């Protein structure tokens, strides 16, 4: 287990004097699905590129925590689903527009379900039962990445989780508890002038992995004085 | 894919000397991601620096690494002779991988004037037909020596081969050797051989006289 | 500690496949760690084959992905290389080697003693050893040159040494170089007047690719 966040304090959205669609808008509708996909290029070696096909793109590039994963998953048919940016985003095809992200990829072939579990989600503003709802994944083991997203792509669309100027909430962060194993990720910006998305994402680029059923769903809030 | 560049390809040094070499990249790595191996001749490399700076096990401080974006390079303070060597920086990320092709380090030495010799073709290459005249060039700084063959005097000649050898470890030194293959269907009917060479080290080119005068 | 072998036929033919093996020892193929075939070209220049990872997982060259294989036998603790359709251009010093990280950097830790292959359509050839003693030049300085004459063999490697190599001391081994075919190398020794032919004197030569070793006494000529 990860320990909770009071020694590990958060950010603060007031503190981040930025603009907060540089934060609402990776998640926001948008993002990258797809299924059974092989990767067919690579540009670094922590990297691997999916041709796949809304607007401003269509090749995927995925980045990962090592230079294994790279490797494992070069050539399987996988999914890949996660955040994604365009802004800090350059890299080379061999294959003689382009959007990135960091982890997201899971096994496609013996993880599916019929069947589609469904994910509680337990909000806690101040630090009150405050909502709830869930999420729904049609997969055995799912990326916390892709947990994530979707947990956040409900507050968001409303309870004004994220604006555009700054946040309702002074900070906030998402736990996952498994049996014997929890972990959180901070909702909140990179505290400055402005907001680094391919910074933020990186936190994914390790791929972690729950498992459909045996998890729960924690997002804590608080308000701005 | 990311070609890696490397200047000079040799450089002579005088041990004291302190030295630079360069890593120009296309594209460009972070100062992480980029490393530098040493191989002695004969031999393996040997991770040198790695990220740039950092020194490996064991290599004297003397050595150092600045670089950044495309441009990187590799110093070594004052140069001992154990230092000679080539080396090859090295980028990962990129995929491929990528060596840059060597800087090849030879260190200066007070000129040597060569110390030469020739030879006879030996009675088995002789019974077996064919009759080869060798030279040896030895130990003669700087690189650069030069061979020219005569027969009865005044004459060309083809069917030779030379080859140099490295700088030499303790003397810092080189040598060459030039072989002339030829036929008993000749050597039989000439008598007089010389190979000669010519040095900076000398005014007269080197000789070295033979007409039948052994085996 | 973590060693490196190499091995494999030291000549392949135009068109054959080139299976090499590396063996693994003081440390295990599973359980860390990237496993590389690096191979070096005539003027030194380096070229990455590609690696067999940490867990069985492959990653090529792209200059080659069709014509590579890189397997590993995890019980016999050794990783191989098979490369197809090999042409001249294919000649060179093949090393294997194991990697090192910190973060995101990897290099490479430790590499093994290497290992030549010949690409050729060639007769492997025994090759024919000489005796080379000067006219009679004792007579200049305290040390006399005498050498040993190896024409004619292939592929290379051989390997030559002095008084069954209890000499270095002043020899001088020089590239061989290519007669159409075969190679011919020189060597030099050099030892003061006094010693010889007093003091014994013998060339060593080895072939192995002819199985041929060979033993050579330079036997002062008196005309």
């Amino acid at each position: 287990s990860q320990p909770d966040p009071k020694p590990d304090e958060l950010h603060k959205s007031s503190k981040f004097t930025g603009l907060m669609e540089n934060m609402k808008v990776l998640y926001d509708d948008n993002h990258v699905s797809a299924i059974n996909v092989k990767s067919i290029d690579q540009f670094l070696y922590f990297d691997l590129i999916y041709s796949i096909k809304l607007g401003n793109y269509d090749n995927v590039r995925v980045e990962f925590k090592n230079k294994d994963l790279a490797d494992k998953y070069k050539d399987k048919y996988v999914d890949v689903f996660g955040a994604n940016y365009y802004y800090q985003c350059y890299f080379s095809k061999k294959t003689n527009r382009k959007t990135c992200m960091y982890g997201g990829v899971t096994e496609h072939n013996g993880n599916q379900l019929d069947k589609y579990r469904s994910i509680t989600v337990r909000v806690f503003e101040d630090g009150k039962n405050l909502l709830s709802f869930d999420v729904q994944t049609n997969k055995k083991k799912v990326t916390a990445q892709e947990l994530d997203y979707l947990t956040r792509h409900y507050l968001v669309k409303n309870k004004k989780l994220y604006e555009f100027n700054n946040s309702p909430y002074e900070t906030g962060y998402i736990k996952f508890i498994e049996n014997e194993n929890s972990f959180w990720y901070d909702m909140m910006p990179a505290p400055g002038d402005k907001f680094d998305q391919s910074k933020y994402l990186m936190m994914y680029n390790d791929n972690k992995m729950v498992d459909s059923k045996d998890v729960k769903i924690e997002v804590y809030l608080t308000t701005k004085k | 894919e990311n070609v890696l560049t490397q200047s000079p390809a040799i450089m002579s040094a005088s041990p004291g000397e302190t030295v630079t070499m360069t890593c120009r990249a296309t594209s460009s790595v972070s100062s992480t991601y980029l490393h530098w191996y040493q191989q002695k001749s004969g031999a393996s490399p040997k991770l040198w620096i790695y990220s740039t700076s950092n020194l490996a096990s064991g290599v004297p401080a003397r050595f150092s690494g600045s670089g950044s974006g495309t441009s990187y390079s590799l110093t070594i303070s004052s140069v001992e002779a154990e230092d000679a060597a080539t080396y090859y920086c090295q980028q990962y990320i990129n995929y491929p991988l990528t060596f840059g092709g060597g800087t090849k380090l030879e260190l200066k030495r007070a000129d040597a004037a060569p110390t030469v010799s020739i030879f006879p073709p030996s009675s088995e290459q002789l019974t077996s037909g064919g009759a080869s005249v060798v030279c040896f060039l030895n130990n003669f700084y700087p690189k650069d020596i030069n061979v020219k063959w005569k027969i009865d005097g005044s004459e060309r000649q083809n069917g030779v081969l030379n080859s140099w050898t490295d700088q030499d470890s303790k003397d810092s030194t080189y040598s060459m050797s030039s072989t002339l293959t030829l036929t008993k269907d000749e050597y039989e009917r000439h008598n007089s051989y010389t190979c000669e060479a010519t040095h900076k080290t000398s005014t007269s080119p080197i000789v070295k006289s033979f007409n039948r005068n052994e085996c | 500690d973590v060693q490196l072998q190499e091995s494999g036929p030291g000549l392949v033919r135009p068109s054959q496949s080139l299976s090499l093996t590396c063996t693994v020892t003081g440390y295990s193929l599973t359980s860390d760690f990237a496993w590389n075939w690096i191979r070096q070209f005539p003027g030194n220049k380096l070229e990455w084959m590609g690696y067999i990872n940490y867990s069985g997982y492959t990653n090529y060259n792209p200059s080659l992905k069709s014509r590579i294989s890189i397997t590993r036998d995890t019980s016999k603790n050794q990783f191989f290389l098979q490369l197809n359709s090999v042409t001249t251009e294919d000649t060179a010093t093949y090393y294997c080697a194991r990697e090192a990280y910190y973060g995101r950097a990897y290099w490479f830790a430790y590499w093994g003693q290497g290992t030549l292959v010949t690409v050729s359509a060639a007769k492997t050839t025994p090759p024919s050893v000489y005796p080379l003693a000067p006219g009679s030049a004792a007579q200049t300085n305290s040390m006399v040159t005498l050498g040993c004459l190896v024409k004619g063999y292939f592929p290379e490697p051989v390997t030559v040494t002095w008084n069954s190599g209890s000499l270095s001391s002043g020899v001088h081994t020089f590239p061989a170089v290519l007669q159409s075919d075969l190679y011919t190398l020189s060597s030099s020794v050099t030892v003061p007047s006094s010693p010889r032919p007093s003091e014994t004197v013998t060339c060593n030569v080895a072939h192995p690719a002819s199985s041929t070793k060979v033993d050579k006494k330079i036997v002062p000529r008196d005309c």
